[PDB]
RNA sequence: AACUAAUCCUAGCCCUAGCCCUACACAAAUAUAAUUAUACUAUUAUAUAAAUCAAAACAUUUAUCCUACUAAAAGUAUUGGAGA
């Protein structure tokens, strides 16, 4: 996403009331594209054996990517999410 | 230099503007460029038979006329249908499925004279 | 009018409907009679019952139109009264 | 040559380039309707 | 002639309706509410537990205080 | 003259007499209020009070949004909130260049997804934003759920939230049927989301369609005055017999 | 010694106060070349307002125009080819 900013003041406006603005704050200037941020890594707890990943119940942190169009879209994982940990890990423990 | 207020007619324009002045159709054109009237949209005149009738066009002076009241749905009730309803109900021999008895239309289909959408002239 | 409110109650013989037209306005249409079904009659669909954002200035305009001439009126009828108090 | 007859009257011409089916053709159209009326004109179109 | 009674100022407290679209925003705020205890003492019927801060509101003052 | 009204208030004052009135009460109230949409194309001042460098006084700052146009493609699709930015920019980043015309277009994606609830794949019109939303909401049916309709900014977003909301009020039989089993795990999952039937209904349906729903419930035939006149009579003809 | 002329008072209007509105006007006709009793042939606003003008020229910039309670804090803090 692109992000902007100001180059002219906007004057304080008050607590309830909205500021009024004029032709000039429609100049702005780029702070930041996210687009170009470096990536982060995806947690998912696989459901299936799957090569060169895992097996099964061991948390993978996977590029963004492959999680979205490979593992959950076919169901051989599932979100990392605090529910699913539970439940995995009790698995585990019993077998 | 063209007139904007006067009326839009058919004597004005060139020839393949026409139009008509209000007059029903009574007929149908087929292909072949040919007019097939049809008889039952001609408009027919019920005139009834004049004949050892009492009524003329005007009234005496002398005659009284009456204090204006006019008519109500409620009033034609009252006089029509009432007395039947109020004969039968003392005997018990009433009820709501049978209103079609006291002359009660459950639908205007059917009805040569419907009464709405109304389906004849004057 | 009478026995046609107590076999169906409907006020009025013509079917009709309440409107707005394409210049903001509120209006009764009165139906007409037809062999088709309205939504397969193509001459019928290219008539226009809705009224589209440009026109929502106009319906302003004509309120407060419609306000100076009322305003006018009451205050000449008071100005008159006047007159005819100090004549009698 | 002499000037001053530049009108060259035709009803088909004339219905066509002013008339009442062409304002309400478009939007721009249908405001040139919308301000006659507020002012009161008589005759809205040809 | 007699002249017509004095002007005079309307006496107690008073309580804007809430509903009303042009009852003015200023007069329905918790500030108006207080005002009308401190002119007109109990008669307002004010809950004067009310004119104290709430807990929510105890917790934010003191944040800021440590801040500056 | 003056209007009685301030021009502001014209629009509360409409959904407060004629039809508008018969709505329910509660989709009257999602109407009036107006919550701000997060933010998305700024970044929000993360204190209320800072430190002026040049004077070095304390000094209130405020939050002012950026405006964004949303075009009506928008709404057939999931945007992250997302938008187009119109505005201007000094050429060489120097205030005493020209001012040019410039707007800051949404990387726009084709992506497939699927809904546990409904049990369909929907093709629609994505950004990388809308995807990471769905990621910290643990699933496409979550997002949908957990969002408010100023954050999902979409009509087809609040249909789906709709239909969704209705199948888990009536417990719909129609989801994974000849599996009771399957079918259970999913409505029990999803639990924390039911409301009653008659809400669901309503919700995030526009003005117009609002007002064309509640006209279809109390449009009825008249009803003949024979009738009516019939009753008066029995009721005061039984009276009398009494 | 009079011709052409001249004298006149009310039709209405203007600015405020008050108040939302619920006026949406027999029959018939009209979106077709409107005001033509019936099928042919489908129907649908808008991406940021600009410039003049002030700066004794002009190129960043120029109150209102582009509305959010009165009185004060105050033409103060701040912004500005730090200048209008
Ligand atoms: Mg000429
Ligand atoms: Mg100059």
């Amino acid at each position: 996403t692109v992000i902007v900013e100001r180059w002219w003041k906007v004057p304080l406006a008050g607590e309830g009331r909205k500021p009024h603005l004029h032709r000039r704050h429609r100049v702005y200037k780029l702070v930041e594209d996210t687009k170009h941020r470096p990536k982060d890594n995806l947690e998912l707890i696989l459901t299936q054996s799957v090569d060169e990943i895992g097996v099964r119940g061991d948390l993978v942190s996977v590029k963004k990517s492959v999680g979205r169009n490979k593992l959950l879209s076919q169901g051989l994982a599932v979100y990392a999410s605090p529910e699913n940990r539970k439940l995995f890990e009790e698995e585990k423990s019993l077998r | 230099g063209a007139d904007r207020m006067s009326k839009w007619t058919s004597k004005r324009g060139p020839r393949t503007f026409t139009k008509s002045r209000g007059a029903k159709k009574t007929g149908i054109y087929t292909s072949d460029r040919k007019f097939v009237q049809i008889k039952e949209m001609v408009p027919e005149f019920v005139v009834p038979d004049l004949t050892g009738f009492k009524l003329k066009p005007y009234v005496n002076y002398r005659a009284p006329a009456g204090i204006d009241t006019p008519l109500t749905a409620k009033a034609l009730f009252q006089e029509t249908v009432a007395p039947a309803i109020e004969k039968d109900f003392k005997e018990g021999t009433f009820d709501a499925n049978n209103l079609e008895k006291y002359g009660f239309e459950p639908t205007q289909e059917g009805k040569l004279f419907q009464l709405y959408p109304k389906n004849f002239p004057r | 009018d009478a026995l046609r409110l107590l076999q169906t109650g409907q006020e009025k013989p013509r079917p009709g409907a309440w409107r707005r037209d394409i210049f903001g306005r509120i209006v009764w249409h009165k139906f007409k009679q037809w062999p088709i079904p309205w939504y397969l009659n193509k001459r019928y669909n290219r008539r226009r019952f809705f009224a589209m954002p440009y026109v929502d200035r106009f319906i302003r305009l004509r309120i407060e139109k419609h306000a100076r001439i009322e305003a006018r009126k009451r205050s000449l009828q008071k100005k008159k009264e006047k007159i005819l108090h100090a004549k009698f | 040559r002499a000037r001053g007859n530049e009108y060259q009257p035709s009803n088909i011409k004339r219905k066509h380039k002013h008339g009442w089916v062409r304002r309400l053709s478009t939007p721009a159209g249908v405001q040139v309707i919308l301000r006659r009326m507020l002012k009161g004109r008589k005759s809205l179109s040809h | 002639y007699r002249a017509p009674p004095p002007p005079r100022r309307r006496p107690g407290p008073h309580s804007p309706d809430p509903e009303n679209l042009l009852t003015p925003r200023w007069q329905l705020t918790p500030r108006y509410v207080a005002k009308q205890f401190g002119r007109h003492g109990a008669i307002s019927g004010v809950p004067p537990a009310s004119l104290w801060p709430t807990p929510e509101q105890l917790r934010e003052l003191e944040a800021e205080e440590q801040e500056w | 003259p003056l209007h009685r009204y301030p021009v502001h208030l014209w629009q509360k004052l409409r959904l407060r007499q004629g039809i508008c009135a018969r709505l329910p009460a509660h989709f009257l109230r999602s109407l009036e209020e107006e919550r701000t949409p997060t933010p998305v194309h700024y970044k929000p001042h993360g204190t209320k009070f800072k430190i002026n460098p040049k004077n070095g006084q304390r000094e209130r700052v405020e939050d002012v949004p950026i405006p964004v146009h949303y075009p009506p493609e928008s709404q057939q699709g999931l945007w992250g909130g997302e938008g187009l930015i119109l505005g201007y920019r000094y050429a060489n980043n120097d205030k005493l260049s020209k001012r040019v015309k410039k707007v800051w277009k949404p990387q726009l994606f084709t992506r497939e997804l699927y809904s546990e609830i409904l049990d369909k794949k929907f093709t629609v019109t994505v950004t990388m934003r809308t995807l990471d939303l769905i990621d910290e909401a643990y699933g496409f049916d979550f997002y949908i759920l957990k969002t408010p309709k100023e954050d999902l900014g979409s009509k087809f977003g609040m249909d789906l939230k709709r239909g969704m909301l209705l199948r888990l009020a009536r417990q719909d039989p129609h989801l994974h049927p000849e599996n009771p089993e399957r079918r259970a795990a999913i409505y029990d999952k999803y639990r924390s989301f039911v409301i009653p039937e008659a809400e669901a209904e309503w919700v995030g349906l526009t003005l117009e369609e609002a007002l064309e729903k509640q006209r279809l419930l109390e449009e009825k035939d008249p009803v003949p005055l024979f009738k009516v006149y019939v009753e008066e009579l029995v009721q005061r003809l039984q009276e009398q017999v009494l």
